[PDB]
RNA sequence: ACGAUCAGAUACCGUCGUAGUCCUAACUAUAAACGAUGUCAACCAAGGAUUGGAUGAAAACCUUGUUCAGAACUUAAAGAGAAAUCUUGAGUUUAUGGACUUCAGGGGGAGUAUGGUCACAAGGCUGAAACUUAAAGGAAU
RNA sequence: UUGAAAAAAU
């Protein structure tokens, strides 16, 4: 309520009505009262509750960071890090951010173009530090073959069919979602050779509604 | 719908533009009459992010504009393909 | 680039778009072996090895082309 | 370079600066 | 068609362009300017072309123009050079766009929660090399960027790039005094066959 | 007779180091005006450091 | 030294499409070079190419358009059967509708659609996305 | 690991450098790595050169200055406050 | 070998001094022998400067433009990586295949034992196992 | 110019 953002103010009156609206034009989410308007329902899990600590004169000041990550199962998911001195606050900061990383998730068919879409369009690798994630699409009836840290996390993306093979210290779980992440995040950016054609002339909502936010 | 969406193509390097690309541009050249005054069409340039950040953005787009017609001489004829 | 040092030449001579005895200069390997007086010479008579190597390989090649005749061998 | 030009159709003073044998159709510098 | 024979430079503006040495620019030379650049000088020094000047520069006034058109804050012209603050603070006034005069304070353009937080949709800088912060802070906010660009200046994350002297006092004035009274004749607010009223000198430091 | 000598710095020179090639050096070797092996290189330290 | 020339060219033309640039050239041009560009024209994902002659298997400028993502050749040409067809798509190519592999067979330098097509194996010279 | 990519040394293109001699302890050096230092001192000094002046045999004459060149080992030259521990950043600065 | 300092000093500190440090002849064949970075080839952002030619102007040396080869340097919002950092690669790599050679498989035991061979010798090269133990280690905060 | 050492598990 009451946002601080040309495009956060645009939602508001229900000016922008999908989220893809917001991800065709590069606009940045920067009030996570934005997603939660345009996307309603959207299912929550906590990876992990890992203490950091940091040694001082006195003693050890630990602080609890904690990783959630958030989607709908219909290719929108996000990941999101917070750390503070209390768990409590710990998910409700790590709840903002995760939002505010929200990211499309392309995907496709197999084989046969018979809806509706299950897995990922093509290849797709991932690269937080020393982990490395690689998603390869699969046929219809096998699951989510990976590991239980990406597997909760490409639930929440709605890639129900996925083939994972994962190289690095998949022990650190840090990294293991944010690789995921990683993978995901760019499976819109590959264009394929169904993605070569320009497309028609559309319009910014920021240049559409230009006038209209400015009183 | 299968897609989510459609993705821009950058008008520079004729790729797609990412979702989190928060470099990438949109550039809007209103069309002029007989008098000189703009009229409400305008044709629209994408360029992605990581061009920008090399100095190439300026030098692309002329290659652009000229071949578009809002420059007539800026670019030589050897530096236009 | 070279065949024996580390250096890299492009010179060239440049024929035109238009159409309109090696291995004997290379035996050097005799003018070297001044080797009799300048007995400690260490570098001329590693600069003779490479000399000699490159006999052994152009008489390698004229023997295979069948240019040299089949008894063919270089020594003092 | 990253400023790219024409490759097939030098031009004229280009072709006069470059190596004789890093032109488009190497030709000597001798008559 | 896209560039009218209402478009070319008419003498007066040549003539000034001249007298004020905005041909005139550095003696190192930036690659990316290499095609601006038209010969050296006698004492190795760059000498932009006057007709890729006028070319970039009416092209920019477009460009502000139709933005500017019915959304006037929604420019940003940003100029940290002293030289600089009085010709950009003219330009506000005359044309309704919002201008920071001196230092740009870092994070006000990706800092929501700052009390001076604007989020524009199109930004002129009067120095690359001074206001690489500004330059450097549209890269996160997807705001293209004009720049009055010398031969010396880096053009990174610069769009469109306008060839003059950006240090002497009288080229900082004409230029942002020329884009000024483009961008009103694009407007149709000033014709295009009449004399502009305000003298260069109001925008001279 | 022992002389010395030294390259010396042009009007116009730039470059920091002026140093003579081996070649040249070969060259040039109550008033040492010797320097006129100005045609050579540029000297301008000259002088007669011990008689014996 | 140039073992492969084939090697070099899609190496140079690979590293200019991720620069973005405009056109390449590749110095030494043979047949099979020239032919392996016909199946990336074929399918579009090169506008086109001028081989110049320089009496020296002169050079060769090739027109890119924003399209090729990749295209790299393969160490010695392995011999694939029709039966090996399948395991090599599906390790060089990103998914049964995007990639295209190219094999030396006997009826020229084929892709993989079409030398299926034509009943036909061979050694296998590259792939390209 | 590395500290210094020219490893502290000066030597880029050959193998191998006379010593020389630390001008405080007598440390064998490499020529490259020593630390050089150049000093030109009058030989008088300014608290005596009005005395000298003052009641000199001569006319005009003009006093002169020494003109040594010193080379210190790594260690002595710290201790001998000729150079410091410069920041992590400072080390590049070579000016 | 003396004299100091010290709890002691067989060490650093001072003094004297054999082999050795130099040359010739024959051995030895190891170094933090290092860029801790194999050789060869293709592509590859921006900039200043330098060693040696060639080529225009400027009246051998200096000033400027092009180009070839060499030792290097600076910037990166890009590429790589665990990071330090690298960029004339440590880039073009899960989107993995340019050619070839050598080397490594937790830490000790150990470059040790035995066998072979080289050397006058010291030693070099090739080179294990039994057993023992949950860490040993790298870069950064 | 001198300044050696601080048991094991928590």
């Amino acid at each position: 309520w009451t946002p601080v953002t040309k495009l956060g103010r645009l939602v508001k009156d229900g000016k922008v009505k999908s989220i893809d609206q917001i991800f065709e034009f590069g606009i940045k989410i920067k009030e996570y009262q934005i997603v939660d308007h345009l996307l309603p329902g959207l299912k929550e899990e906590v990876m992990t509750m890992q203490s950091v600590q940091k040694q001082t004169s006195a003693g050890q000041r630990t602080r609890l960071k904690a990783y959630v990550a958030i989607g709908d199962h219909n290719g929108h998911a996000g990941l999101g890090v917070k750390c503070a001195k209390e768990v409590a606050e710990a998910i409700k900061g790590a709840m903002i951010q995760a939002k505010l990383a929200m990211v499309p998730v392309r995907r496709g068919y197999w084989g046969a173009t018979i809806g509706e879409v299950h897995t990922v369009p093509c290849k797709l690798t991932g690269a937080c530090g020393s982990v490395r994630v690689r998603l390869v699409p699969a046929p219809r009836g096998t699951g989510i073959v990976a590991a239980p840290t990406p597997k909760k996390f490409l639930i929440l993306a709605g890639i129900e069919d996925v083939f994972t093979q994962t190289t690095g210290h998949t022990k650190t779980l840090g990294n293991f979602v944010k690789a995921t992440y990683d993978a995901v995040r760019q499976s819109y950016g590959f264009q394929t050779k169904d993605l070569w054609k320009v497309g028609g002339v559309k319009q910014s909502p920021m240049d559409k509604y230009a006038k209209i936010l400015a009183e | 719908k299968i897609e989510l969406y459609i993705p821009r193509h950058c008008s520079v390097t004729h790729t797609l533009i990412a979702a989190d690309d928060h470099a990438a541009v949109q550039i809007l050249v209103p069309h002029v009459n007989e008098n000189g005054v703009i009229l409400p069409e305008s044709t629209v340039y994408t360029v992605k992010g990581s061009v920008r950040k090399d100095g190439i953005s300026d030098h692309s787009l002329n290659r652009q504009f000229q071949k578009d017609g809002f420059l007539k001489t800026v670019v030589p004829k050897n530096m236009m393909i | 680039g070279r065949m024996y040092n580390p250096g890299r030449g492009i010179s060239r001579r440049c024929i035109p778009y238009r159409r309109s005895e090696d291995l004997y200069f290379l035996m050097r390997a005799v003018s070297v072996r001044h080797l009799e007086k300048n007995k400690k010479d260490k570098d001329a008579k590693y600069h003779l090895i490479l000399i000699e190597s490159k006999i052994h390989r152009l008489t390698r090649y004229y023997k295979s082309a069948k240019v040299l005749e089949a008894s063919f061998k270089y020594d003092a | 370079p990253l400023i790219e030009v024409d490759l097939l159709n030098p031009t004229a003073a280009s072709e006069a600066k470059a190596h004789k044998m890093k032109r488009l159709v190497p030709t000597p510098n001798s008559y | 068609t896209n560039f009218p024979d209402i478009l070319k430079p008419s003498a007066e503006d040549i003539k000034m362009m001249v007298a004020c040495r905005v041909h005139i620019g550095a003696t190192n030379l930036n690659f990316a300017m290499e095609e601006y650049v038209y010969e050296r000088g006698n004492n190795n020094e760059c000498i932009f072309n006057l007709m890729k000047t006028w070319e970039k520069l009416s092209l920019a006034a477009r460009v502000i123009a139709g933005i500017s058109n019915e959304t006037p804050s929604d420019v940003v012209a940003v100029a940290g050079r002293e030289m600089a603050h009085r010709a950009s603070l003219k330009f506000m006034k005359y044309t309704g766009c919002t201008a920071v005069a001196g230092r740009f304070t870092p994070g006000s353009f990706t800092n929501q929660i700052q009390k001076k937080f604007m989020e524009p949709r199109l930004i002129i800088v009067s120095d690359p090399s001074v206001d690489h912060q500004a330059l450097r802070e549209s890269g996160y906010i997807n705001v293209p960027t004009i720049a009055f660009c010398n031969s010396d200046n880096s053009l990174k994350n610069v769009d469109i790039a306008i060839p003059c002297n950006n240090r002497s006092r009288l080229s900082i004035g004409l230029m942002w005094w020329m884009l000024t009274r483009e961008i009103l004749r694009y407007q149709g607010k000033l014709a295009r066959d009449e004399k502009w009223d305000v003298m260069v000198d109001l925008f001279l430091h | 007779i022992f002389c010395i000598g030294f390259t010396s710095r042009k009007s116009n020179q730039i470059k920091k180091t002026s140093y003579a090639k081996s070649a040249q050096i070969k060259k040039i070797r109550r008033n040492p005006k010797i320097v006129a092996c100005s045609k050579v290189f540029s000297m301008d330290n000259v002088y007669i450091r011990k008689v014996k | 030294v140039r073992v492969n020339v084939l090697a070099d060219a899609l190496k140079s033309i690979t590293n200019a499409e991720k620069q973005g640039k405009r056109q390449v050239m590749i110095r030494p041009a043979s047949k099979v070079i020239c032919e392996f560009l016909n199946v990336m024209m074929k399918h579009q994902y090169i506008t086109d190419y001028t081989v110049v002659d320089t009496h020296r298997s002169g050079k060769i400028v090739v027109n890119l358009n924003g399209r090729l993502n990749k295209c790299a050749v393969i160490s010695p040409r392995f011999n694939v059967t029709l039966s090996e067809f399948d395991k090599w798509e599906a390790n060089l190519l990103p998914s049964r509708h995007f990639g295209a592999l190219v094999l030396t067979t006997s009826y020229g330098i084929l892709d993989n659609t079409e030398a299926r097509a034509k009943h036909t194996g061979g050694r296998i010279l590259g792939f390209f996305y | 690991t590395s500290k210094r990519r020219n490893n502290g040394r000066s030597k880029k293109g050959r193998g191998h450098t006379q010593n020389v001699r630390c001008s405080h302890c007598g440390r064998c050096v490499p020529k490259d790595k020593a630390i050089k230092r150049y000093q030109i001192k009058n030989i008088v000094e300014a608290a005596a050169v009005r005395d000298i002046s003052d009641n000199s045999a001569l006319t005009k004459y003009k006093l002169p200055k020494t003109y040594m060149k010193l080379e210190y080992c790594v260690s002595c030259g710290i201790h001998g406050r000729v150079v410091r521990v410069r920041s992590r950043t400072d080390r590049r600065n070579r000016l």
